[PDB]
C-alpha cells in the first residue's frame, strides 16, 4: 500500500522517497507527488492460484494475441507454484 | 651527505651496460655486505640507458650515466657516491 | 616532404598575406563598433584582433597558413557585410564564460577534471 | 513425469537412508572389479549398481553413494548412470 | 521469379561497363578503378587534377551528355590518408542513364570548382567546405552555408561530436544570446549494436 | 615442410599442423564457423550439430569441431548442404525453446539469436508444445533457467576440466535430458562465475546482474582486477555513470578467458562504505564533514611541524604505483623513509635490492613449459586461482607432477603430500627426501613461495632455506640457465610496486621508532593500532571504505577506487597493467597521487608533476619496469642473492606452517571492497550453512 | 604549380574548431575491442577503435540522469590499421597510448584425448 | 457507451479529472530510483 514518511511524503513502489533532510522536496511545495495507489505486487498477490491435471501448462495473459508469448511452466515441484515470468500467474498440479 | 637510496638501472642484453652487470655479479655481493642497510636497487629493463641515481636526503637526486663504461669506472662512481 | 602549395610556396608570402589581413581587420573595427551599436571601445576590439591572431601563431606549414586566412577573410566578409550581428561579434570576447584557473589546486578543488 | 530426472530428499531417500553391502556382494565385486584392468575400475558402476539393486531391490541415493565411494568415483558420475538406464529401480 | 528477391537485369551491367571501358580509354590521364555494383550503377573514380576535364567531357561529348549535377557529397574514412570522397552524381536525359564520379581530397589538400561548367555546384561546393572542410579553387562567392554565422568547426567530420562543443542560451546580465560550453542534462547513449558474426561472407577482409 | 600440409578452403589454401581440425584451418582463413559447444579450451564434444560442413566430392557433412583436416580436403562454407543443415538445427534448438527473450539477461548478447538470424531461418513450422524443466538452485551467484538449455555440455566439461569438481552432469535421456546435479547441491567453488559467460543461452546468468541491464546500453571499459596480483584482465561495463558488472577479457598469459567470483561479484562493494567527503575531528573528538581546504591545511601544519624518523606512511594492497611514489617523495623532502607496507617481505639479504627475489620469474605461462612444482606455504587455489587453474591445465595436459609442503588441501587436482613443517627443506635439499629421485630425474623444475609463509616470523628463514634448496635443485638437474626456479606468489596487488620503488616492507621499522604523524593509505587490515602509537599521534587516512583505518582516524582524505581511476599495478611477474577510468570518484572523492599533490603544494613543499605522464615519468625515474606496460622484463641475478642470504644465522621454528585461506568461507572476504559485498557475504552465508 | 618543402609534422589543431582543452588535455585511446565472452563471435575484434578518456558523469537533480560536459564522451572512430590511428591523432594534436591487438593462440585439439588409457585428458562426462 | 460500455477493471479510476496544469493536485517529476551509492556511517565514539 501507499505507506507515508517521517516527512509524509508517500513511498512508491520503487521504495523511494526523500529523505527529510533533502532539499529536492521544495518541488512538492504547494504542489503533490504523483504516486500510483495500485500496488501491482499486492494485487497479483491477491489473485489466487490456477490449479492444473497436466504437468505442463501454457500462459499466454489473456486474449491471446492481446497477452505476452506463450511460455510453458514445468509443475513437478508440488511445495513450490509455477510462476509465468511475463504475468505473476501461479499454476499448481492438482493431483501433486 | 644525508645518503639513503642508490638504484641502479641498465638493460639485461646490449653492450653499453654491459660494464654494470660485470660489476653486479663481481662486487655487488661485497659492497651490500659492506653497507648492509643501504638499499642498493638494480631494475634492470630493455633498451633503456644505464644510470645511477643518488637520492640523498630531503628528496634530492643526482644521476651519472653508465653508457659504455667498464666495471672500474662504475666502482669509481658508486664509491664517489658513497663517500661523497 | 614534397606537397603542393594552396598559394604560397613559402611561409614569407603567407607572412605578406596575413599582414593585408592584419590591416584589413585593424580598418574595419570601427565601422563595426559604430554600425553594430556595440557598447565596447575601438581599442578593445584590436586587442581582440591581435589575440585571435596570435592564437596561430605556432603555425609553419603555409597551407594551414593559407587557410587560416581564408577563414578570416571569410569572417571579415560576414562583419563588413552585417550578415552577422552584435551578438557574434562579442561572442569573441566570452562575456559570461567563466574563466577556468589554470592554478592546478584550484582545478583540483572543483571537480576531477585535469 | 513418473521418470523425473530429479531426487528431492525424503524420510525413505536420503543419504542417511540405511544401505550396505554384505559380505559376499564385496567380493563379487571384488571380482567384478577385477574383469577391468588396474587403471579403469570405474567401469564396474553399472554392475555393481544393479548388484546393489538385486540385494536392495530397488535404489536409494545412499546406494548410489556407496558404489561410488567403494570405486572412489564421484557419485554425479553415478548419478548419471542410474537415471540413464531404465533397468535401474530409483523407487 | 521469387517474390522477395529484386529483379536483376545483366544488360544494363553490360551497358555500363562497356561505357566505363569508353571512359577509361577515352580519359587515361584521370582515371582510376571503374567499377560497376550488383544493382546497376558506374562509379568511374580519378585523380583530382581531372575533375574539371572530365565533368566538361561528360556534359559535352556526345555518346555522353550528363548535363544535370543532382548531388555532389564528401564521405568522411578517418582511416585512409586522404579521408573526404567527393563524389559527383550526374544525369543524362537523353540517355535516360546516371553515372557517379569520385575523388579524394584532405584537409590540406584542395581541388578545382566546377562552376564554370555545372553551375549548380556553388551551393553544393560551399556546403562541402561548411561541412568538412575541403577548400575549392577558382569559386565565386566560397563561405559558409548553412553553419552559424560565427561556427568553429566542421560537423560532418567523423572526429566531430554529435553535439559540438558548444550551446547557446540567453542572458539578462548582456541582454544577448549567448554561447557556452556544452552541458547536457541527459548524455547522448551510445549503443553497441554490431552483431559479433559475420553477416556477409562475400564482403569478408582477407587478414 | 615440417609436417605441415596444403589444405583449401573455398580454393583459399593454408598450411596447418597435422591433427589440425577444420574449424581452426577456417579461422586460419579468417572464416569463423557456427558453434554452441566448442569453447576453444574444453575437451571436444560433437552434440550441437552446428558446425557442419561439407567436404568437395564427399556425400554428408563433417562437424569441424571434430574431424580432422586431410590433405586436399577443400571445405565448403557457404554451400548449400552447410546452410540447410545449420538451418535444419537452428529449427531443433528453437523447437523446444521458450519464448522468453525479453526476461532473457542474455538478450542481445545470445549467441542462439544472432547465429538464427545469420545462419538460419525466419520462420517456425512447429506446431506443437514446447517442454519445460524445473528450475535448479546451485547457489547465489548462478542463476538456473533450464528451460533455454541446449544442452551443449559446456558447464560439466568446465566443472570438470578446469574448476575440478565432477558435480555436473546430464541426468536422464532423450528429449527430457536434464542438465544439472540430481540433488540440491550449491555449485560455489571460486571459478564458478564463468560458467555463466559459456553458457550462450542465459540459462546459467549473474543473480546479482540479473535484469539490471541489456549489453547495449553498456559502455565497456578496459582495466584489470586488484583483489588478487595476478592482475587478471577485465571489462568493467557502465550504464549512465554506475558500475553494472565486471566481465573478463582475453590475455592467454594470465586469464586466458577466466576470473575469480571474488573479482566479479565483489564489486558491489564499490557501492556501499564508501568515503565521499573529506572527513576531521571535532573539539569532542567525533568525525565531522569538512572540507578540502581545511582538512589539507591541518595536514600540512602537522607535516611542518614534524621532520624524518617522526612521519610514516603505511599502504594497504589497493594502492597504485603513482600514490605510492607520491607519498615516498613527500616523505623523503621531509626527510622521513619509514615508508613501510602491511605485507610482511624479508629484506634480510638481499631484500627488495633484486626483483628476481620478490617475482614470478617463471612467468604464469611457465607452467606450461614445466615438469615439476613444489607448492610452500600457499593455497593457490583461494589465493590466486588463475594460477592454480594453469598448474591445473599442466597437471591434465603435460603431466605435470606436483607436490606441496604445507597444510593438506584440496587443490582440485592430486598432489604430493610431502609434510607440513619446513624441515622438509633441508632434507628436501641435502637430498633425503624421497621426492629428491623426482627432483633429480626433473627437466624443468619450478619452486614457488607463499608470502603468507612469509609473514609469519621465520619468513626470512623458509627464504634462505629455498634459495638452499632452489641452488642445489639448478645444480643437479642442469637447467639450461634461462630457466628460472625460485618463484614467489603475492596475494596484495601493491606489493610488487612497492617493492619496486623502495619501500621497506613490513611495519618493523614503526613498532621500532613509532611515529608522531602517521599517513595510512589504503591500509585497513589492521596490522598498526593507536595502542602501538604514541599518545596525541595525528594520523590521516587516505581510502575509498570506512572499514578499519578510518575510525582510527584523526583525519580522512577519501580517495579513489580502481574503477575510478587510472593506475599502474603489476603482479607477482613484474607485468605492469594499467587500469582505465570507467566512473568518476564518488562525491569530492579524487585520485590519490592527486591528493598528495596538493597536500604538498599546500605545504612549503611542492612535487614537480602536476599531471599524470609527469607522474609516470617519474616512476619510469625510479623503476622504469613500471611503464613497459604489458611486457615483463627478465632479471638473472639470483646466484649473486643467493651468495648473499648464505649468511643469515636464522633458522626455521618447525611449526606447521598453515595459510590463512584454508577453505572457501576465508576467500570471498579479504579486502575491504569485499567486505562491504552484500554478495559475498550471502555466498559465505551459502557455504558456511552446507 | 610544383612541388614544395614543408619538412615538418603534419598539425591540423588550428582548422578543427577544438578547443585548448579538449587537445591539451586530452588522452585518447587505440586498441582492437576486446571479444565478449557472454558470446562467441569475433567479428568485432578486427577493426582498431579510437577512445577518449572517461569523464564524470552526474545524476541531475530533476529527473536523476545521466549528465555530462564532455562532448567526446561517446567519440569512437574506426581504422583499419594501428599506423592509421597514430597519425589521426598526431595530426589533430592529441595524445594517444597504443595497445597491441590480441590474437589467441593456436591450440591443439583432438577428440581421441577424451578416451585415453594412460593419461589424464580421459574424460568422464560424454 | 450507453449500449457498448466498456469493460470493468478494479484499477481503473472511477473519477476522471482534467488537465490540472497551473494548480496543486498538478504532476512534478522525480526520481523514482533509490540511492545507488552508500556514504560510510561514522561512529557515534571517539578512538580515545
Ligand atoms: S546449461 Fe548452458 S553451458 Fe550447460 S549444457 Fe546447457 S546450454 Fe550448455
Ligand atoms: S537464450 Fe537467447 S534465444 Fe533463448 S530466450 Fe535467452 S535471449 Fe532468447
Ligand atoms: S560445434 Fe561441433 S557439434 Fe557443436
Ligand atoms: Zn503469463
Amino acid at each position: 500500500g501507499v505507506q507515508v514518511s517521517p516527512s509524509g511524503e508517500k513511498i512508491t513502489h520503487t521504495g523511494q522517497v526523500y529523505d527529510e533532510k533533502d532539499y529536492r522536496r521544495v518541488r512538492f511545495v504547494d504542489r503533490q507527488k504523483e504516486v500510483n495507489e495500485n500496488f501491482a505486487i499486492d494485487l497479483i498477490a491477491q489473485q489466487p492460484v490456477n490449479e492444473v491435471e497436466h504437468r505442463i501448462i501454457a500462459c499466454d495473459g489473456g486474449g491471446g494475441a492481446l497477452g505476452h508469448p506463450k511460455v510453458y511452466i514445468n509443475l513437478d515441484k508440488e511445495t513450490k507454484t509455477g510462476t509465468c515470468g511475463y504475468c505473476g500467474l501461479q499454476f499448481k498440479q492438482h493431483h501433486h | 651527505l644525508g645518503l639513503r637510496e642508490i638504484r641502479v638501472h641498465l638493460c639485461q642484453r646490449s653492450p653499453g651496460s654491459q660494464g654494470v652487470r660485470d660489476f653486479i655479479v663481481q662486487r655487488y655481493v661485497e659492497l651490500k655486505k659492506a653497507h648492509p642497510n643501504l638499499p642498493i636497487l638494480i631494475r634492470e629493463c630493455s633498451e633503456v640507458q644505464p644510470k645511477l641515481w643518488a637520492r640523498y636526503a630531503f628528496g634530492q637526486e643526482k644521476t651519472v650515466s653508465l653508457n659504455n663504461l667498464s666495471a672500474d669506472e662504475v666502482t669509481r662512481a658508486m664509491q664517489n657516491v658513497l663517500s661523497g | 616532404t614534397s606537397v603542393k602549395p594552396i598559394f604560397s610556396r613559402d611561409l614569407n608570402e603567407a607572412k605578406r598575406r596575413v599582414r593585408e589581413l592584419y590591416r584589413a581587420w585593424y580598418r574595419e573595427v570601427p565601422n563595426t563598433v559604430h554600425l553594430m551599436q556595440l557598447d565596447i571601445t575601438v581599442k578593445q576590439g584590436r586587442d581582440k584582433v591581435r589575440e585571435m591572431f596570435m592564437k596561430n601563431a605556432h603555425v609553419t606549414d603555409p597551407r594551414v597558413v593559407d587557410l587560416l586566412v581564408i577563414k578570416g577573410k571569410m569572417e571579415l566578409q560576414e562583419t563588413i557585410k552585417v550578415w552577422k550581428q552584435r551578438t557574434h561579434v562579442m561572442r569573441f570576447f566570452h562575456e559570461t564564460e567563466t574563466p577556468r584557473p589554470k592554478d592546478f589546486l584550484s582545478k583540483f578543488y572543483m571537480g576531477h577534471d585535469p | 513425469g513418473g521418470a523425473l530426472f530429479v531426487h528431492r530428499d525424503t524420510p525413505e531417500n536420503n543419504p542417511d537412508t540405511p544401505f550396505d553391502f554384505t559380505p559376499e556382494n564385496y567380493k563379487r565385486i571384488e571380482a567384478i572389479v577385477k574383469n577391468y584392468p588396474e587403471g579403469h575400475q570405474a567401469a564396474a558402476v553399472l554392475p555393481v549398481l544393479d548388484l546393489a539393486q538385486r540385494q536392495n531391490g530397488w535404489l536409494p541415493i545412499s546406494a548410489m553413494n556407496k558404489v561410488a565411494e567403494v570405486l572412489q568415483v564421484p557419485p554425479m558420475r553415478v548419478y548419471e548412470v542410474a537415471t540413464f538406464y531404465t533397468m535401474y529401480n530409483r523407487k | 521469379k521469387r517474390p522477395t528477391v529484386r529483379p536483376r537485369s545483366d544488360v544494363t551491367h553490360k551497358q555500363l561497363s562497356a561505357f566505363g571501358e569508353y571512359v577509361a580509354e577515352i580519359l587515361p590521364k584521370y582515371v582510376q578503378q571503374v567499377q560497376v555494383s550488383c544493382l546497376d550503377e558506374l562509379e568511374i573514380c580519378i585523380h583530382p587534377d581531372g575533375v574539371i576535364p572530365t565533368l566538361t567531357f561528360l556534359r559535352d561529348h556526345t555518346n555522353a551528355q550528363f548535363k544535370s549535377l543532382a548531388d555532389l557529397t564528401a564521405v568522411d574514412v578517418p582511416t585512409r590518408q586522404n579521408r573526404f570522397e567527393i563524389v559527383y552524381n550526374l544525369l543524362s536525359l537523353r540517355f535516360n542513364s546516371r553515372i557517379r564520379v569520385k575523388t579524394y581530397a584532405d584537409e590540406l589538400t584542395p581541388i578545382d570548382s566546377i562552376v564554370s561548367v555545372h553551375i549548380a555546384a556553388n551551393w553544393y561546393e560551399r556546403e562541402v567546405w561548411d561541412m568538412f572542410g575541403v577548400f575549392f579553387f577558382n569559386h565565386p562567392d566560397l563561405r559558409r552555408i548553412l553553419t552559424d554565422y560565427g561556427f568553429e568547426g566542421h560537423p560532418f567530420r567523423k572526429d566531430f561530436p554529435l553535439t559540438g562543443y558548444v550551446e547557446l542560451r540567453y542572458d539578462d546580465e548582456v541582454k544577448r544570446v549567448v554561447a557556452e560550453p556544452v552541458e547536457l542534462a541527459q548524455e547522448f547513449r551510445k549503443f553497441d549494436l554490431n552483431s559479433p558474426w559475420e553477416a556477409f561472407p562475400a564482403y569478408r577482409q582477407p587478414p | 615442410a615440417s609436417n605441415l600440409i596444403e589444405v583449401f578452403v573455398d580454393g583459399q589454401s593454408v598450411m596447418v599442423e597435422p591433427g589440425t581440425t577444420v574449424l581452426q584451418a577456417c579461422e586460419k582463413v579468417g572464416m569463423q564457423i557456427p558453434r554452441f559447444c566448442y569453447h576453444e579450451r574444453l575437451s571436444v564434444a560433437g552434440n550441437c550439430r552446428m558446425c557442419l560442413v561439407e567436404i568437395e566430392k564427399a556425400p554428408k557433412v563433417v562437424a569441424a569441431c571434430a574431424m580432422p583436416v586431410m590433405k586436399g580436403w577443400n571445405i565448403l562454407t557457404n554451400s548449400e548442404k552447410s546452410k540447410k543443415a545449420r538451418e535444419g538445427v537452428m529449427e531443433f534448438l528453437l523447437a523446444n525453446h521458450p519464448l522468453d527473450c525479453p526476461i532473457c539477461d542474455q538478450g542481445g548478447e545470445c549467441d542462439l539469436q544472432d547465429q538464427s538470424m545469420m545462419f538460419g531461418s525466419d520462420r517456425s513450422r512447429f506446431l506443437e508444445g514446447k517442454r519445460a524443466v524445473e528450475d535448479k538452485n546451485i547457489g547465489p551467484l548462478v542463476k538456473t533457467i533450464m528451460t533455454r538449455c541446449i544442452q551443449c555440455t559446456r558447464c560439466i566439461r568446465f566443472a570438470s576440466e578446469i574448476a575440478g569438481v565432477d558435480d555436473l552432469g546430464t541426468t536422464g535421456r532423450g528429449n527430457d535430458m536434464q542438465v544439472g546435479t540430481y540433488i540440491e547441491k550449491m555449485f560455489m567453488s571460486e571459478l564458478s562465475g564463468n560458467v555463466i559467460d559459456i553458457c550462450p543461452v542465459g540459462a546459467l546468468t549473474s543473480k546479482p546482474y540479473a535484469f539490471t541491464a541489456r549489453p547495449w546500453e553498456t559502455r565497456k571499459t578496459e582495466s584489470i582486477d586488484v583483489m588478487d596480483a595476478v592482475g587478471s584482465n577485465i571489462v568493467v561495463s557502465t550504464r549512465t555513470g554506475e558500475v553494472m558488472r565486471i566481465l573478463p577479457r582475453m590475455h592467454e598469459d594470465i586469464n586466458e578467458e577466466w576470473i575469480s567470483d571474488k573479482t566479479r561479484f565483489a564489486y558491489d562493494g564499490l557501492k556501499r562504505q564508501r568515503l565521499t567527503e573529506p572527513m576531521v575531528r571535532n573539539e569532542k573528538g567525533l568525525l565531522t564533514y569538512t572540507s578540502w581546504e581545511d582538512a589539507l591545511s591541518r595536514v600540512a601544519g602537522m607535516l611542518q611541524n614534524f621532520e624524518g624518523n617522526a612521519v610514516a606512511a603505511i599502504a594497504g594492497g589497493l594502492v597504485d604505483a603513482e600514490a605510492l611514489v607520491a607519498l615516498k617523495d613527500l616523505l623523503n623532502k621531509v626527510d622521513s623513509d619509514n615508508l613501510c607496507t602491511e605485507e610482511i617481505f624479508p629484506t634480510e639479504g638481499a631484500g627488495t635490492d633484486l626483483r628476481s627475489n620478490y617475482l614470478l620469474n617463471t612467468t604464469i605461462a611457465g607452467v606450461e613449459e614445466a615438469d615439476v612444482v613444489l607448492l610452500v606455504g600457499t593455497n593457490p587455489r583461494f589465493e590466486a586461482p588463475l594460477f592454480n587453474a594453469r598448474i591445473r591445465k599442466s597437471w591434465l595436459h603435460n603431466d605435470l607432477k606436483v607436490a606441496l609442503i604445507g597444510s593438506p588441501v584440496d587443490l582440485t587436482y592430486r598432489y604430493d603430500h610431502l609434510g607440513d613443517s619446513p624441515k622438509i627443506l633441508q632434507d628436501i635439499a641435502s637430498g633425503r627426501h624421497s621426492f629428491c629421485e623426482v627432483l633429480k630425474d626433473a627437466k624443468k623444475p619450478m619452486v614457488v613461495l607463499g608470502s603468507s609463509a612469509l609473514q609469519r616470523d621465520d619468513g626470512a628463514a623458509i627464504l634462505v632455506a629455498v634459495s638452499n634448496m632452489v641452488q642445489k635443485i639448478r645444480v643437479t638437474t642442469g637447467v639450461a640457465a634461462e630457466w628460472k626456479v625460485m618463484n614467489i606468489l603475492h596475494r596484495i596487488a601493491s606489493q610488487v610496486a612497492a617493492l619496486d620503488l623502495g619501500y621497506k616492507p613490513g611495519v618493523e621499522a614503526i613498532r621500532k621508532n613509532p611515529p608522531k604523524m602517521l599517513f595510512l593509505l589504503g591500509a585497513d587490515g589492521g596490522c598498526i593500532t593507536r595502542q602501538d602509537l604514541p599518545k596525541d599521534c595525528f594520523i590521516v587516512y587516505q581510502g575509498h571504505h570506512g572499514d578499519v583505518g578510518a575510525p582510527m582516524a584523526d583525519v580522512i582524505l577519501p580517495g579513489a577506487a580502481y574503477t575510478e581511476k587510472s593506475a599502474t599495478y603489476v603482479n607477482t611477474e613484474g607485468r605492469a597493467q594499467q587500469t582505465k577510468v570507467a566512473v568518476t570518484p564518488p562525491g569530492l572523492a579524487r585520485e590519490d597521487w592527486k591528493i598528495i599533490r596538493a597536500l604538498s603544494e599546500i605545504a612549503g613543499i611542492t612535487l614537480p608533476y602536476d599531471t599524470l605522464d609527469q607522474v609516470r615519468n617519474r616512476l619510469e625515474e625510479v623503476s622504469p619496469n613500471l611503464v613497459r606496460y604489458d611486457d615483463i622484463e627478465e632479471t638473472n641475478y639470483f646466484q649473486q642473492a643467493s651468495e648473499l642470504a648464505k649468511l643469515v644465522n636464522q633458522e626455521v621454528l618447525a611449526d606447521p606452517l598453515v595459510p590463512p585461506q584454508l577453505t572457501i568461507k576465508d576467500f570471498y572476504m579479504t579486502d575491504s571492497i569485499s567486505r562491504a559485498s552484500q554478495t559475498m557475504a550471502k555466498c559465505v552465508k551459502a557455504v558456511t550453512e552446507g | 604549380t610544383q612541388l614544395i618543402t614543408v619538412d615538418e609534422k603534419l598539425d591540423i589543431t588550428t582548422l578543427t574548431g577544438v578547443p585548448e582543452e579538449h587537445i591539451k588535455t586530452r588522452k585518447v585511446r587505440i586498441f582492437v575491442p576486446a571479444r565478449n565472452n557472454m558470446q562467441s563471435g569475433v567479428n568485432n575484434t578486427k577493426k582498431w577503435k579510437m577512445e577518449f578518456d572517461t569523464r564524470e558523469r552526474w545524476e541531475n537533480p530533476l529527473m536523476g540522469w545521466a549528465s555530462t560536459a564532455d562532448p567526446l564522451s561517446n567519440m569512437v572512430l574506426t581504422f583499419s590499421a594501428k599506423e592509421d590511428a597514430i597519425a589521426f591523432a598526431e595530426k589533430n594534436g592529441w595524445s594517444y597510448d597504443v595497445e597491441e591487438k590480441k590474437v589467441p593462440k593456436p591450440k591443439s585439439k583432438s577428440y581421441g584425448a577424451n578416451f585415453s588409457w594412460n593419461k589424464r585428458t580421459r574424460v568422464s562426462t560424454k | 457507451p450507453t449500449t457498448n460500455p466498456p469493460t470493468a477493471r478494479k484499477f481503473i479510476w472511477t473519477n476522471h479529472k482534467f488537465n490540472v496544469s497551473a494548480t496543486p493536485e498538478q504532476y512534478v517529476p522525480y526520481s523514482t530510483t533509490r540511492k545507488k551509492i552508500h556514504e560510510w556511517v561514522p561512529p557515534s565514539t571517539p578512538y580515545k
